[PDB]
């Protein structure tokens, strides 16, 4: 029941999405073949939430790899853990989206979209009570943002009553792996502010910090990165895949920490976070991984909260723990902290608790906070955007495909008036 | 054969059944399969029995989430329950009153009232409902408002007792706890016999402070709740010195039909290695009970005025000590009473000692006194909900979701209205008369 | 039937009840763990009973430095105490007068007074309090006069008897003891019912020349002070052919409400080698309890005046020997009472003879005699004390510890004056009346 | 409870810890790996002063090594107990102050200390109920004067209510390790009788000179050393670190010690002392350690205390011993030595008696005398300074960190005031 939909857009979602269903099949204990090898029964007893029965009992991902080329796709497809997903859901185009944003929401998009739909109709169909739908992509990509946007707005019209998680790379601060990735970003903001109901910010400068600091990696390669946003992934949905004294489930989250419909965007992060020669070197406390998750130099997303107020904050333990315990931890958090929180939201912590530790540990824990902190992000990128629009530089690429300069406006006044919004909630009283 | 079904709604009501039972179980010498190897019938009351010596639980488990309860039909107390009392939802409420008051509840809500009506029908001395709800979730609050409805629209003049759970000053899991709050406290108002307040903090200081043990699970507080049931309804399941029923609980604690809010609390609460050192006297136990670090709602007593108290015994107890102790009671000048009230106890004395369940945590004591005392402390409780609701008003935070899911805001406004109006009719109450 | 509880405040309180509590068990014959294999009940009055064969102790272990209790928890006797009873503090006032009455021990203090009146209302015919703790340490001055304030606030006309450890004129193991000492005496002046000058290099000196141990541990004073108790107790806790209250010691041997320090003494002290060649005369016990070398306070007595003593036997004693004695003793010149008191002697005779302790240094005797003797030669060692204060108080010296916890100079100025006063108090007494 | 926080500053603080935890860790019964072999339980009944119990049962020092160079550092870390600190704690710069105070104190120092008060505070909140903290480092290096007085400013900025320890290597008499470090010391002592609780002074030439004439060794290596003192230290805190029979912790050291706020600067002293040989050819009795430890040939600081008075006088014994023996000696010796102590303060000894003796012994005993011979040191520093100031030699090298002149004259002004307090307070009347 509560059975969930994951799509994959553009070469980092299903980079991304192929590490996440490696870790979730290792959750489950599943084969690489499909087939169930595992020794305890509440793996099955929820299995079907994210896996699909197919007969001669085996266990196909519900998932849904999209993309305009066929490289990614094949490279996943030849390697481990590929031979599982079911053949059919392999959507591809030939002409690539080259980067563009254009193309990948007018023209590229507009002709494999009606396919994913029906096949997003078909495992619709197959599901008994719908849960909701998670996005895995990026924002700069061209085939991911516009082909992620398209999808959303498409379901969005199909589905208003559903509920949609975005798992989105944003930019990093202060490298741009592409040159052209602000209007990519500001039309996809731009579509995620209408039609998503929650959004996660993450970047690849704060992961490469925390790997680097935290982790003493001076290698790390991508398949790092992937392997703990999947982990993020998979304990933001034990809650519900699995038993707990306190469980919650996506929409408790939604309702948690979206106070008003446009401020749906949260920044991620997990503890705890040990080296492997300096893990026994420390006690794996309850306390411990409370204080790890409040801190800048732990969040996924590069902004230091100091700079703003923690307007929501939800937390997901796992394994098995003391509620006094972590009632007491939030206590004292939210005390000791006074000037980095609301002032109108006494009490601003959600908490829930797994009985399953994500394997090899005793206890995890996940943080989804959404600050105001975050604003400054969005003013970054428009600024930039600004600039690019100003001299109007590379804009004859996406004039070519039917957009117009009154798009770039349109989107950038919405984007000013998110900034505005949150601002003023920041210095509410 | 005076019957009295029990109800479980929500994950906080599930898994306080859960222990409920267990204690219960424990109580009567039955297996988890219905089948066992002073008493009475005494079980009967709680138990049904079919033919073979399999006996059943009176119980409903209704739940929108079906996670909790498929661990129940998955627990250890699988073949006690009759398959169709376990209605499981679909999609939980998910903490928005709205959800679990008008878009899902309304669903299932026949097929529940279904049930209850047939266990209502199989039984013949029925004396009431026994609620086990939180106050936070979505389902809990919005199933409860929806189910004491509908009773009160069908059984008129029965008993309805509930047990919410009070959320906590500072120890909000939640964070829309006022909102649900005050929606469902304004609408139980003119339904609820008598609610039974209780919260988690409260029960996080005494597993610390009396039972020592620093790093207490649900389970613990579970069981010191079942605890207080248990003693709730020994009057009825058990021969004693001076029975009570729950009517007699209803007209005692409740001067005024709106004022209806006694707080729980329990004793001797002691580990079993401090079990000795101390020979638990009657008036010992009973200052234990009326001291305001071993109440189960933190409200300082000593802040408002006990216009009622039951205080209930079982175990080796002899009434004079009782008569004794009380009348100490009132002898003390930080307890005062309301001028208008000079009556302000009613005894209960039962002969079955309190069961400690193996694998607890408490201790084999001869003797228990569970309190439920209604005061006046509780006001300020509501005002505390009352700011944080006009704070998370004043910016019409998270309105969206219950708006969209079938309310208006002139509703809002008419529970603080209501909450504002409460309040007042307790600081009415708390003023000394003339003449 | 008549109660008196124990209370033990600082390491030196601490360490003497254990040794007080070993005797006491030796004494009725009770287990560590409280069970029992001419008496009366005699325990009663310091032993409580439980509904098992266990007894617990009417004592309070309290201490800012959790050292000394955890020894004591992890003590043989562990299993004997009421684990409420070990209050233990965080950090230890340090030899500072001002934390121990001001900071730290403000915090616990409520706490501490909460178990007084536990374990007071549970008794019924208490006659008093019996307070155990040093002079010098911070804890033992500070929180003895904040727990004496207390008590007088609360609990008004019952009695209140200390034992004071007074400092050495020459061996003082700490270098601040004359200022903790000065506010000690200037507060408790006023509450405090009745003390016992005891002091440690007396003890030393009579443990070596009498004893003839030449190298004593901590544990052999503190059996040697528990004997004393034990025998102030005795009257109480056994049937004698005179017995005697608490009440008639403070009344007997307390002539002016200010001149409230007796000081100790106790006889017959041999070693088991040396306990024959010796029949241990009453009289002679006695003229050996009067000898100037054999008392627990370094004053020559020769310097004063007795203006009051109260003998106390035990064991095997006829009342015409003990007549004899006494009129003995006040045909002697040396020993010259106040002119305005002619009957200088309350005494008092018990069946029991004293218990020595197996693994003990004293050897078995027939009877024993303590004389709590209020003198005037102790007004002499006051002198010594104001003298150091002018010095340590002529430079200002150690000045900025008091001063920044919680106090003030001019309170340090009233407390010489009023030390100073009651100097003058004695010295004026210690005149003769004309007419 | 009662928890201690260790810091090591400068190369010297850092062997020095070295060997102390080394001395520690065999008192209570450690192994080299950090989990506990012992043998009594009183071992782990205070084993949390000192060390925290990290999970599986493993035990770490509570110790906060600090350093501007890597090198002793490492070597540190490669040898032997040095696998058993949390590795996070070491931290360390790449410039080196070059035996410089103003890069101790002003540039270098000023980029490190946030880190390290960072580590401190974490290791606070990690302790539940904070002693106070012990300082390790010499005062002519420059990295270890100059951030242990930043770090110390710092601390007792954020800790205005904890004990304070230090345990600086004056420098010798006759010797001079150094150049410059009359300038390191002048600063060192301003910062320090600023804002330190206590200070214990420590000359390595006394300490050759113990271990020549007394030990009989020809051939001192710094690992001697600095075990002495390290045994010192350990003599210190075993008052508390285990039972006794007169308890005593740091806070009572220092009310009975410091009769006045600037005047906390105790030569410290330990016995017995005995060869290889000759130890068996003596009688192991406190009369005989008490005499021990008053003369002039077994105090840690080069100066006679004959040339001054002994303004106050602390003792720390350990092992089962009889208290009336010890009250006996005290008196005797403060008897005889009428004429070496202060008129205004009679019973000027305190005493601690610990149940453990530091293994291998019977019995020993530890003295901190506060006298007022120890101003000749300063007198000797000061009049050294006022030559290197007066033709302005190295001027140029601290000037040019931000420095200024009037800083030295502010700091001689200082030290020349305590001088004269010093003195005033020798003949007092
Ligand atoms: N005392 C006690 N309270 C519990 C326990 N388990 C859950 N709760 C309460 O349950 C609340 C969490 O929300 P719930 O009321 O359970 O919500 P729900 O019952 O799952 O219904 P939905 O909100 O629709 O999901 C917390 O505020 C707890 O107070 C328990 O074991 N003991
Ligand atoms: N007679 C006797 N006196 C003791 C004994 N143990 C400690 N003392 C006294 O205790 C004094 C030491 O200071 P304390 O009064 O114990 O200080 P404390 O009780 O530890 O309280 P703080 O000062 O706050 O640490 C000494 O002067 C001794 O006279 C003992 O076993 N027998
Ligand atoms: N975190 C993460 N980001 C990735 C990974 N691979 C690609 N990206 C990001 O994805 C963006 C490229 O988008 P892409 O999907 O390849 O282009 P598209 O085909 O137009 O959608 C770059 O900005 C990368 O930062 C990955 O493995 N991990
Ligand atoms: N007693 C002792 N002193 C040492 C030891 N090692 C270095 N020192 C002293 O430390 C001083 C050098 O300071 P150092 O820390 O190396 O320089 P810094 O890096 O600027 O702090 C010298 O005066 C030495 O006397 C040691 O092992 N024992
Ligand atoms: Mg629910
Ligand atoms: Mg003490």
């Amino acid at each position: 029941m509560r059975e969930i939909v994951h799509i994959q857009a553009g070469q980092c979602g299903n980079q991304i999405g192929a590490k996440f269903w490696e870790v979730i099949s290792d959750e489950h204990g599943i084969d690489p073949s499909g087939n169930y090898v595992g020794d305890s029964d509440l793996q099955l007893e929820r299995i079907s939430v994210y896996y699909n029965e197919a007969s001669s009992h085996k266990y196909v991902p519900r998932a849904i790899l999209v993309d305009l080329e066929p490289g990614t796709m094949d490279s996943v497809r030849s390697g481990a853990f590929g031979h599982l997903f079911r053949p059919d859901n392999f959507i591809f185009g030939q002409s690539g989206a080259g980067n563009n944003w254009a193309k990948g929401h007018y023209t590229e998009g507009a002709e494999l979209v009606d396919s994913v739909l029906d096949v997003v109709r078909k495992e619709c169909e197959n599901c008994d009570c719908l849960q909701g739908f998670q996005l895995t992509h990026s924002l700069g990509g061209g085939t991911g943002s516009g082909m992620g946007t398209l999808l959303i707005s498409k379901v969005r019209e199909e589905y208003p009553d559903r509920i949609m998680n975005t798992f989105s790379v944003v930019p990093s601060p202060k490298v741009s792996d592409t040159v052209v990735e602000p209007y990519n970003a500001t039309l996809s903001i731009h579509q995620l502010v209408e039609n998503t109901d929650e959004t996660y910010c993450i970047d690849n400068e704060a992961l490469y910090d925390i790997c680097f600091r935290t982790l003493k990696l001076a290698t790390p390669t991508y398949g790092d990165l992937n392997h703990l946003v999947s982990a993020t992934m998979s304990g933001v949905t034990t809650s519900l895949r699995f038993p707990g004294q306190l469980n919650a489930d996506l929409r408790k989250l939604a309702v948690n920490m979206v106070p008003f419909p446009r401020l749906h965007f949260f920044m991620p992060g997990f503890a705890p976070l040990t080296a492997r020669g300096s893990q026994q070197y420390r006690a794996l406390t309850v306390p411990e991984l409370t204080q790890q998750m409040f801190d800048a130099k732990n969040m996924m997303a590069a902004c230091d909260p100091r700079h703003g107020r923690y307007l929501t904050v939800a937390t997901v333990f796992r394994g098995r723990m003391s509620m006094k315990e972590v009632d007491e931890q939030m206590l004292a958090i939210q005390s000791k902290n006074s000037s980095y929180f609301v002032e109108w939201i006494p009490n601003n912590v959600k908490v829930a608790v797994c009985d399953i530790p994500p394997r090899g540990l005793k206890m995890s824990s996940t943080f989804i906070g959404n600050s105001t902190a975050i604003q400054e992000l969005f003013k970054r990128i428009s600024e930039q955007f600004t600039a690019m629009f100003r001299r109007k530089a590379f804009l004859h690429w996406y004039t070519g495909e039917g957009m117009d300069e009154m798009e770039f406006t349109e989107a950038e006044s919405n984007m000013n008036d998110l900034v505005s919004e949150y601002q003023q909630y920041q210095d509410a009283t | 054969m005076r019957e009295c079904i029990s109800i479980h709604v929500g994950q906080a009501g599930v898994q306080i059944g859960n222990a409920c039972w267990e204690l219960y179980c424990l109580e009567h010498g039955i297996q988890p399969d219905g089948q066992m190897p002073h008493h009475h019938d005494s079980f009967n009351t709680f138990f049904s029995e079919t033919g073979a010596g399999k006996h059943v639980p009176r119980a409903v488990f209704v739940d929108l989430e079906p996670t909790v309860i498929d661990e129940v039909r998955t627990g250890t107390y699988r073949q006690l329950f009759h398959p169709e009392q376990l209605i499981t939802g679909k999609e939980d409420a998910a903490n928005n009153y709205a959800r679990g008051h008008y878009t899902i509840g309304k669903e299932i809500i026949d097929l529940v009232l279904d049930r209850i009506r047939k266990l209502a029908d199989q039984c013949t001395g029925l004396q009431g409902f026994l609620v086990f709800h939180s106050f936070g979730g979505g389902t809990g609050s919005g199933f409860t408002s929806l189910l004491m409805e509908r009773l009160s629209v069908d059984y008129g003049k029965k008993s309805k007792l509930e047990f919410s759970i009070y959320p906590a000053p500072q120890v909000s899991t939640a964070v829309v706890e006022p909102y649900n709050s005050i929606l469902t406290t304004h609408t139980t108002l003119e339904h609820s016999d008598c609610a039974f307040m209780v919260d988690n903090e409260a029960i996080y200081d005494i597993c610390r402070r009396n039972l020592d043990i620093e790093r207490p699970t649900y389970t613990n507080l579970n069981r010191l709740i079942s605890q207080i049931v248990s003693s709730i309804t020994a009057s009825l399941r058990f021969d004693g010195a001076l029975n009570v029923d729950l009517t007699e609980f209803q007209t005692n604690l409740v001067p005024y039909p709106r004022i209806h809010f006694p707080l729980a609390t329990y004793a001797p609460v002691i580990s079993a290695e401090k079990a000795y050192h101390e020979q638990l006297s009657v008036a010992e136990i009973t200052n234990a009970c009326f001291e305001p670090a071993n109440q189960m709602v933190k409200c300082d007593p000593r802040h408002g005025k006990y216009m009622a108290c039951c205080l209930l015994y079982r175990g080796d107890v002899v009434p004079k000590d009782v008569n004794a102790a009380i009348a100490t009671i009132k002898t003390k000048r930080s307890i005062q009473f309301v001028d208008w009230c000079p009556t302000g106890f009613k005894v209960g004395i039962n002969y079955q000692p309190p069961t400690v369940v193996p694998g607890g945590d408490l201790a084999k004591v001869q003797r228990a006194v569970c309190m439920l005392s209604n005061t006046t402390a509780i006001a300020e409780a509501w005002a505390r909900l009352d700011h944080k609701f006009d704070l998370m008003y004043a910016k019409r935070a998270f309105v969206h979701w219950y708006v969209g899911e079938g309310m208006e805001e002139g509703e809002f406004s008419e529970a603080r209205e209501d909450m504002a109006a409460l309040e007042k009719d307790y600081e009415e109450v708390g003023v000394d008369s003339v003449e």
